[PDB]
């Protein structure tokens, strides 16, 4: 049923302070390996 | 307590365009002289992008 009268963006009422960081932690398993610059730090 | 002196040539400073004019003036007046060569700065290599290198140690920690 098509409905143009309600607001469907209601999930942000239930977001906590750590929602972004837990989402990033869950996303960390899907990521590709990062490239390396060949050194630990520019001060190394 | 003032600064007294007995040297008349203390405030003598002479200006010459080149080294050879100064050498000729010193030899003409009979003054024993020493001469030191001119020190110019060596040309450096400056690059603004080197502050944001990818793998070199020349990255700046802050800007």
């Amino acid at each position: 049923p098509f409905d143009n009268t309600t607001y469907k963006n209601l999930q942000h009422h239930d977001y906590s302070t750590y929602t972004f960081l837990d989402l990033n932690l869950d996303l960390s398993k899907f990521r590709m390996p990062q490239p390396s610059s060949g050194r630990e730090s520019p001060r190394h | 307590g003032w600064a007294s002196t007995a040297d008349p040539l203390s405030n003598l400073v002479l200006t010459f365009s080149t080294k050879e004019d100064a050498i000729a003036f010193a030899e003409k007046n009979g003054w024993s002289y020493d001469v030191e060569e001119r020190k110019v700065p060596k040309p450096k290599s400056k690059s603004y992008g080197a502050n944001f290198s990818w793998n070199k140690r020349t990255r700046v920690s802050t800007k």
